[PDB]
């Protein structure tokens, strides 16, 4: 499915994704798209930082979910 | 424009951290308070905006801030989490020389002071790209910062007519 990642300079971008994708994969994904290192990637979604070694499936992100993106600013 | 600063559309992301998107010049409502570009110009700038009669060396009292802070709320900080660091291996690095903050301390920092930090971020003109503020203040009440290029930090105090 599609899900929406609205990066924190305010544009959407667009993830190919399935259930079975890693919060690890997905930041993979945006680090392909905007070239964002997943070290400084916070991935938010109702209200929760996901975590690394669960899935989208663990948070129940169904298609076309709105999921946030705030970066961790400063070395 | 102040009916524009009264307007500002946070969107609350986790509890008690916001995001915004707005469009204005950093130049528009506050005055820019250089800060060293010395690795710790995170420090320096809080130092400038909550310290009376600052001087450089003042912000060693927002890393010791930062260390009780730490030993409060490090373990709960989501943004920690990317860390990956035990609260002794944090605290050192923190505490070292040179060493430089981030958003991780805006946090802890927040909660410690009982204050509300927004950290306006730009793109070399200025131009406000976004903003992410720790605690439920507003503009007009909190210490903001400006977040330019990679790792700097200034200070910024709101205008006199705002």
């Amino acid at each position: 499915m599609q899900i929406f990642v609205k990066t924190l300079k305010g544009h959407v971008i667009t993830l190919e994704v399935e259930p079975s994708d890693t919060i690890e994969n997905v930041k993979a994904k945006i680090q392909d798209k905007e070239g964002i290192p997943p070290d400084q990637q916070r991935l938010i979604f109702a209200l929760q930082q996901l975590e690394d070694g669960r899935t989208l499936s663990d948070y129940n992100i169904q298609k076309e979910s709105n999921l946030h993106l705030v970066l961790r600013l400063g070395g | 424009s102040m009916d524009f600063l009264r307007s500002l559309d946070w969107t609350q992301v986790i509890a008690g951290q916001y995001v915004s998107n707005p469009r204005f010049n950093i130049s528009d409502y506050f005055e820019i308070v250089r800060q060293p570009g010395d690795g710790n110009c995170f420090y320096h700038s809080i130092a400038e905006l909550t310290m009376p009669n600052k001087t450089d060396h003042s912000y060693h009292y927002i890393k010791r801030l930062t260390e009780s802070a730490a030993r409060k709320y490090y373990q709960e900080e989501p943004e920690a989490r990317l860390v990956g660091l035990s609260l002794e291996d944090y605290l050192k690095r923190m505490l070292s020389d040179n060493e430089w903050g981030s958003t991780l301390e805006a946090s802890m920092l927040a909660k410690e002071m009982g204050i509300t930090i927004i950290i306006w971020t730009v793109a070399a003109s200025d131009e406000v790209e976004a903003g992410i503020k720790f605690g439920d203040g507003d503009v007009f009440t909190a210490v903001n910062l400006l977040h330019s290029g990679q790792t700097h930090f200034d200070a910024l105090r709101i205008l006199p007519q705002f």
